RNA sequence: AGAACGCAGCGAAAUGCGAUACGUAAUGUGAAUUGCAGAAUUCCGUGAAUCAUCGAAUCUUUG
RNA sequence: UGAAAAGAACUUUGAAAAGAGAGUGAAAAAGUAC
RNA sequence: CCACGUCAACAGCAGUUGGACGUGG
RNA sequence: GCCAGCACCUUUGCUGGC
């Protein structure tokens, strides 16, 4: 609700999450480069690797769903 | 420190197990300093893993009788800075001063809700 | 689903910024597998364009420089005030 | 001369006057303080009158103008009746041209930065000579004459005004401390304060405005308190009367002083991180009202200049009888039916309504238009200030960024994009809110300086905050002696 | 009122919300700064008026 | 000589020359730094 | 740590200076160091300044190896003048530091005598000189560290 | 001024060797130093052209030179050493 | 009505009655050459070591492809280059590498234990505890007289409690001897600590019983006490380091249990 | 002139010459050194501060 | 360059000139 | 089995992982983590681990 | 190297390096391949 | 390579210079 | 595109030749 990992994120369905993810990736792509800025930020690191962390979640759910059929 | 016996490392390897193995929550063992006798009675324990807001007095050094809040303590170094002294150089070039937890005694606690519950609910060896 | 992002970052440098001024040309650094078509498509959907030339070459950064000319009506100043 | 060459530059006549040029030697610290007070002691001879015997005798010159006085840095009936007003105006004109972006100049190049500054002090003197003809066309002196002594008085004022621009330069180039424009502004608002409040009183009668009563602080407080050497007593608290309350000017100077001196102590805090540590660090406040100081000095100045709607250049066309393209349609400055006569209906609703009296509640409409104009002019000169270098938002963010990233290797990075969001919200709106509380400072009461005092002190403690930071952090003579001593390294 | 000035105004009300609000020790700085100003005020404005009065006295 | 062609082999060596170590200094202050390079 | 090494001074009647890891000869600056001497700073200075022009170098006691056959001087108990102005620049740089440390002192003024000066092996720079069939001989490029201390007499 | 003819019959047929000219320039510099009673002697590119024109071998024997002074004295000595 | 017969001493103790005879096995001439030989025989069997490594040679291909120049091949070696090697390294001659046999293992030492020699070794050892004056020379101090070597009760087994150990130790006096063991000289051994060498504490007394051990949980631990049985005991316990005349404490039931054997080995001198 | 290896090269480049021929003024040598750009040396050429032999 | 002394001298003499007239 | 080259805010040295690129997750712990400068996150219950998981979702190029 | 980097502030001198004096600490001929 | 900034090491002396050192292109 | 003249501080403009 107010953010952005992890109990909001992990059980969310999922089209909503994908749509949000590509627009949190537009924040970071607007803020690249450079525009990195100079920053780091910890937000730039976290959202870069929140794209990583929850692309594991989307591809995991597809993988586990395929093993239930 | 650690109790005898099972692993029979004589040995500077045994020292290296303390030095390099065991991040934060088995540095809980090596960041413990004895309680008093009033707050030993209060919670029934003996010693407590340090908080960054517990107040602690130095007992065994050359700096052997100063109180102060713990300003930082390091997991890799197992060593405590006490706030402060420090020791200035005149333009504000500034000094840490580090210490060892088993050379200290903790005076006033900040102790916390379910922090004290887990500690008083059996220890071990559930990690 | 086996595709990649093309644009890794835009390159900004002394010559890169000058290209923006000269004829509405951005320049990017795109993946080592990047193909011409996917650069054209990506820049369209990140900046609302039509690209009037893509040509690409190597850099010692390893990532492939991609020199992208853009339409006149686009305005490359205020959308480079947005990167 | 003409001949045949393609020119339009005024180039042979320019060295044939005898204007001025500027220092030459300087020394600190003892020398700087002695010379800066000396500059203010030549200013302090504002007690001597200007030449002109028929104006000096029977009319004694017309009534004092308590509106021009503070922003000009003047005093009527003396050598320095124009003060900074043409020097700042040449700065307004070239701020306007380079800020409208009609004439584009890049100010971090050496060559055309120096050109701007030299052109400003030439156009200050060009502005001075047109101003001196403007003031005798206003009909201030009570004698308007054909070419005789009205030529000589205008000459003298320019000659004492080329002196006051030379003082402005001399202090600025390091003969004295501070900037010489800042000093003359601050000592004029200062003169006015104790002339009115401490003063002295003298027994006379006079139909015209005469200084029968000054010393409002003395008259009020000692009347309230007891009896003195003087035989007085009894409390005069407040009135709407023609005889001044004495409490009126005492409260309003204090009322202004408390509210804008706390606005001056409003800063926007922007934190910076690690001291050689982990975690947060300094709270670093930034100085909004020294940035907006020259923005709202320009804003206050322009309200007196404009031909369409202002005091100075409409008082001329009100005086001037012939009616054509220019006429007193701009504003009527004349006698009125009203009890107190000042312009009856002008287009100058940009003219502030306050005086050495109580505020005016009787026209809210002129208040709204006045406030609206100076907020608009405050954000107009705010965007000109950003555009015409200074510490440029585009340049400093970009320049520090590439420089730091590649300062051998490598480096870790900055709070200057963290500054980048919050500085425009603070800068543009801080000029605007400074303009808003400038009109509030005027509305409380007093004039002859009411918006000139608020900016004068506002930029003074924000200048003080810069100098204290340079003293304690950067070093030298220092301010850390009071408190510092012990930070930590983790 | 459209999108650009509504965005600018709600940004600029965060500056006015973010006031460093009165501290007694910074009011002490104000009192001394204004009082250093008030003695400068005192010498300058007293000097100008006093000697003006003999100019009026000497010349009828 | 003949390899698996190609311009691509030259490109990955070209990157390797930049990404080369070279150089600095500030970590050698905080380590454990037994002289190297 | 270091100096004197002939410790008697003491520091309320002393001034001191040292060079450190400068690239000027071990062999020729030991002879200059032994020969400065002693002599106030102004005599030492204006022997070395005239040396640059004409006045040799400075006598060589023990490192007196041939060379041709020699010569004109001076030659005041020596006979083998040479002219390394390399080592003159080094000792002039030592003396100016010594005389500026001996100008904040506040002591002064007749006094003096260069009480000890000793040269330390900084080390030798080691480089090579080409010759025959892939076999290469040593080439030292001579350098030194030095210490200078002076005292009131 | 003064005008001197510098005797380059002396020693400047006896050198060479191969390298007369840089020795010869130095010889003119300290001959003119002695005659004028000065510190620096200017040596213009007029004189440098004059000695290197015929080129080492390769000198037009004795040369006339015009020389001025001096009373400056040390600080920024004027010895013109070309034609005054 | 007496021969080797002894007076019992309890730990209660403050004795009252009489004990069984002192053994016939406690006589034999005390022979220090056999005592030392057996001590080194037993400790060798465990002993081995580690040293340097690489290879136990030999990174390092060769035969002797030495290449002349001068001063020879010295003598040896080969492979190879800007290192390392010379020789080198492959030595010895080493300013880098190994020694002329890297600690060898390999190197079979041992002494195998003959049946006859082992039961002579135990018999002589038991007869070497029966002295008195050699206790002081070894370096442990006994105030109390006489009743020697000491004899204690069967009650020694049951404890358990820490404070009843102290109550036992006051009687045997002794006591001060075990306080010596908890005192610096105890200090800090260096690099010799790992394989034991050491720096620089002394031993204490040995307690022996019979039916047990006992060696119960609490009897293990105490400053320098050791605990043993008459069925199984050894010369490391009866005189550690082989400098005969340990302070030895025994318990009743030891005589009769020791006495009956078969086997075959018995006293003569 | 000092550090004008680069301004010999750049000035020569804009007049397309082998670097021997190009000429730099002695008096305004400081102002030639304050070029560094290829449109800065165009100004210097038109003034006649840099000429071509 | 003019002088800081010249401006100082000019002004004081100007003040003396104006007052009487 | 192994190996090339990438990845980072930094990247000397080590190994952690693959264009999602020292990632994180499921069991789990408790006041400090990101080596450090710096930029930040936490602190009376959702920050932070190999203390332990022969345990795991991702998985370029070469073999 | 040291318990802890406290890894040498500040001042004078020197083109810079460094030197002189001074600071830290139990000890600096413990001042950085210590 | 090109551009800008430097002299501790390297250049067979030396240095205000560099193919070196540092950083970008 | 190259070369030359006049105007201009430059960026430029006009005229002529190849």
């Amino acid at each position: 609700m107010a953010g952005v990992k992890a109990y909001e994120l992990r059980t969310k369905s999922k089209e909503q999450l994908a749509s949000q993810l590509v627009d949190l990736k537009k924040e970071l792509a607007e803020l690249k480069v450079q525009k990195l800025s100079r920053p780091s930020l910890p937000k730039i690191k976290t959202v870069r690797k929140s794209i990583a962390c929850v692309l594991t979640v989307i591809n995991e759910q597809q993988r586990e769903a395929v093993r239930q059929l | 420190m650690a109790k005898q016996s099972l692993d029979v490392s004589s040995d500077r390897r045994k020292a290296r197990k303390a030095y390099f193995t065991a991040p934060s929550s088995q540095r809980r063992v090596l960041l413990s300093a004895p309680l008093s006798k009033e707050l030993r009675a209060q919670y029934g324990i003996k010693a407590l893993p340090i908080r960054r807001d517990d107040e602690v007095l130095v007992v065994r050094g050359s700096k052997k009788g100063q109180e102060g809040k713990i300003s930082s303590v390091y997991r890799l170094k197992f060593a405590v800075q006490v706030d402060k002294v420090t020791k200035e150089k005149v333009n504000g070039a500034s000094v840490p001063i580090n210490l060892h937890p088993s050379k200290l005694v903790i005076t006033k606690l900040h102790l916390d809700k379910d922090r004290k519950a887990l500690i008083q609910r059996k220890g071990g060896k559930l990690e | 689903l086996d595709s990649y992002k093309v644009i890794e970052q835009p390159i900004t440098s002394e010559t890169a910024m000058k290209k923006v001024e000269d004829g509405n040309i951005l320049v990017f650094q795109v993946s080592m597998k990047a193909n011409k078509y996917q650069i054209k498509k990506a820049v369209k959907e990140l900046y609302e364009v039509d690209v009037l030339k893509v040509n690409t070459l190597v850099r010692p950064n390893g990532t492939k420089k991609a020199y992208v000319r853009l339409t006149a009506d686009y305005d490359a100043l205020d959308i480079a005030n947005r990167i | 001369m003409s001949g045949f060459r393609l020119i339009d530059i005024v180039k042979p006549i320019l060295p044939i006057l005898p204007e001025v040029e500027l220092p030459f030697e300087k020394l600190p610290f003892d020398d700087k303080i002695v010379y800066t007070i000396f500059a203010g002691l030549i200013y302090l001879f504002a007690q001597f009158p200007l030449v002109g015997l028929p104006k000096a005798t029977t009319p004694n010159v017309n009534d004092p103008i308590y509106f021009l006085r503070g922003v000009f840095g003047c005093e009527p009936r003396t050598l320095l009746e124009f003060g900074l007003f043409p020097n700042i105006s040449s700065g307004l004109i070239l701020q306007l041209l380079a800020g409208l972006k009609v004439i584009k100049v890049n100010f971090k190049i050496q060559s055309d930065r120096e050109l701007f500054q030299s052109l400003t002090k030439v156009f200050a003197i060009v502005q001075y000579v047109i101003l001196t003809n403007i003031f005798i066309f206003a009909g201030y002196f009570g004698d308007d004459l054909s070419v005789v002594q009205i030529g000589l008085i205008n000459f003298q004022l320019v000659g004492a005004g080329i002196f006051t621009t030379l003082l402005a330069e001399v202090i600025d180039k390091g003969f004295g401390f501070s900037s010489g424009a800042m000093i003359i502004n601050t000592v004029v608002i200062a003169t006015n304060l104790v002339a009115d409040t401490f003063g002295v009183s003298q027994i006379k009668v006079g139909e015209d405005d005469q200084t029968e009563a000054q010393g409002a602080l003395i008259n009020l407080i000692q009347g309230l308190r007891s009896k003195h050497k003087t035989f007085i007593g009894g409390i005069i608290s407040a009135f709407n009367r023609d005889y001044l309350p004495n409490l009126t000017t005492t409260i309003i100077v204090l009322a202004i002083a408390i509210i804008v001196c706390y606005l001056q102590s409003v800063r926007v805090e922007l934190p910076i991180r690690s001291t050689r540590a982990r975690g947060t660090n300094n709270v670093y406040p930034i100085k909004l009202l020294y940035t907006g100081c020259l923005s709202v000095l320009f804003s206050y100045t322009i309200l007196f200049y404009i031909h369409i709607f202002a005091f100075v250049l409409i008082q001329l066309v009100a005086k001037n009888e012939p009616t054509h393209i220019i006429c007193k349609i701009m504003g009527h400055y004349e006698n009125a039916n009203n009890l107190l006569a000042v312009p009856t209906f002008p287009l100058s609703l940009l003219a502030p309504p306050t005086s050495f009296f109580k505020g005016v509640t009787q026209q809210p409409l002129t208040f709204i238009t006045y406030s609206a104009f100076i907020l608009v002019t405050g954000i107009w000169f705010a965007d000109k200030w950003q555009a015409i270098s200074g510490s440029s938002a585009r340049d400093v963010a970009l320049e520090f960024k590439d420089q730091g990233i590649t300062l051998m290797g490598r480096r870790e990075q900055n709070v200057a994009k963290e500054l980048n969001k919050v500085i425009p919200i603070a800068a543009v709106t801080g000029a605007s809110v400074l303009s808003l509380i400038t009109v509030i400072g005027e509305s409380l009461g007093l004039k002859g300086k009411a918006a000139g005092i608020v900016v004068g002190i506002a930029g003074g403690f924000s200048l003080l905050e810069v100098i204290t930071i340079e003293y304690q952090q950067s070093g030298g003579q220092s301010a850390l002696n009071q408190v510092l001593g012990v930070p930590g390294a983790m | 009122l459209v999108e650009a000035p509504v965005e600018f105004v709600r940004e600029g009300t965060q500056f006015l919300a973010k006031c460093k609000k009165p501290d007694l020790k910074e009011y002490t700085k104000i009192v001394k700064a204004v009082g250093i100003g008030f003695i400068a005020v005192g010498i300058i404005g007293y000097a100008i008026k006093l000697i003006h009065i003999p100019i009026r006295y000497v010349i009828v | 000589m003949a390899a698996q062609k190609s311009f691509r082999i030259k490109q990955k060596m070209a990157k390797a020359k930049k990404q080369n170590r070279p150089l600095p200094q500030w970590i050698r202050l905080r380590t454990n730094n037994t002289i190297r390079y | 740590m270091a100096r004197y090494g002939a410790t008697s001074t003491n520091p309320a009647k002393s001034a001191s200076a040292r060079g450190s890891y400068l690239r000027v000869s071990f062999k020729n600056t030991r002879e200059t160091a032994q020969a400065i001497n002693g002599w106030e700073l102004t005599k030492a200075q204006k022997y070395l300044e005239q040396v640059l022009d004409h006045q040799r170098a400075i006598p060589f006691r023990r490192f007196n190896s041939s060379i041709g056959r020699t010569a004109q001087g001076k030659e005041f108990g020596v006979t083998k003048a040479r002219w390394p102005a390399k080592s003159v620049k080094f000792v002039q740089g030592l003396l100016q530091n010594a005389a500026a440390n001996a100008e904040a002192k506040g002591l002064d003024a007749t006094k003096l005598y260069v009480s000890h000066i000793q040269v330390n092996q900084a080390p030798k720079q080691r480089r090579r000189t080409y010759r025959a069939h892939g076999r290469i001989n040593k080439y030292e490029s001579s350098p030194s560290h030095i210490e200078l201390v002076v005292t009131e007499k | 001024t003064r005008e001197y003819t510098i005797n380059l019959h002396k020693r400047l047929h006896g050198v060479s060797f191969k390298k007369r000219a840089p020795r010869a320039v130095k010889e003119i510099k300290k001959f003119a130093k002695l005659h004028m009673g000065t510190d620096d002697v200017r040596l213009a590119p007029e004189l440098n052209q004059a000695i290197w024109k015929r080129g080492v071998k390769g000198v037009e024997y004795r040369l006339r030179l015009r020389i001025s002074r001096k009373r400056n004295e040390e600080e920024d000595a004027k010895n013109p050493l070309f034609s005054y | 009505m007496s021969r080797p017969q002894v007076t019992v001493h309890s730990l209660t103790g403050e004795a009252t009655a009489n004990a069984l005879p002192l053994p016939a096995v406690f006589s034999a001439p005390i022979r220090p050459d056999i005592v030392h030989t057996v001590f080194t025989s037993v400790n060798k069997n465990k002993r081995q070591a580690y040293a340097v490594s690489e290879k136990a040679g030999h990174q390092t291909s060769a035969e002797s492809w030495g290449t002349g120049r001068a001063v020879a091949r010295i003598p040896r070696v080969g492979g190879g280059g800007t290192g390392r090697s010379g020789q080198g390294a492959f030595g010895n001659m080493c300013r880098g590498g190994r020694m002329f046999a890297p600690t060898k293992t390999w190197r079979k030492w041992n002494v195998k234990v003959n049946h006859n020699e082992k039961r002579y070794a135990t018999a002589s050892a038991i007869a070497a505890t029966a002295v008195a004056s050699l206790v002081l020379a070894r370096g442990h101090r006994v105030e109390k007289i006489p009743e020697i070597p000491l004899v204690v009760s069967t009650d020694l087994e049951s404890i358990q409690k820490t404070k009843e150990a102290v109550a036992a130790l006051k009687a045997v006096g002794a006591h001060s001897d075990l306080l010596k063991v908890l005192k610096s000289k105890k200090l800090r051994a260096g690099k010799g600590k790992y394989r034991n060498r050491r720096w620089t504490q002394r031993r204490g007394p040995l307690v022996v019983y019979a039916e047990d051990n006992g060696i119960v949980k609490a009897l293990r631990n105490v400053p320098g006490v050791e605990t043993a049985n008459v069925a199984s005991l050894n010369l490391l316990q009866l005189a550690p380091g082989a400098h005969l005349g340990r302070f030895v404490i025994w318990t009743e039931a030891a005589f009769t249990k020791l006495d009956q054997v078969w086997g075959s080995e018995t006293v003569a001198s | 002139m000092a550090n004008l290896r680069t301004q010999k090269r750049l000035a020569a480049s804009v007049v397309g010459v082998g670097k021997r021929k190009v000429w730099l003024d002695p008096n305004e040598t400081s102002e030639i050194a304050q070029a560094n750009s290829r449109n800065a040396i165009r100004k210097l050429v038109k003034n006649g501060t840099i000429v071509k032999k | 360059r003019v002088d800081s002394l010249v401006v100082l001298f000019l002004s004081v003499g100007f003040i003396f000139s104006v007052i009487a007239l």
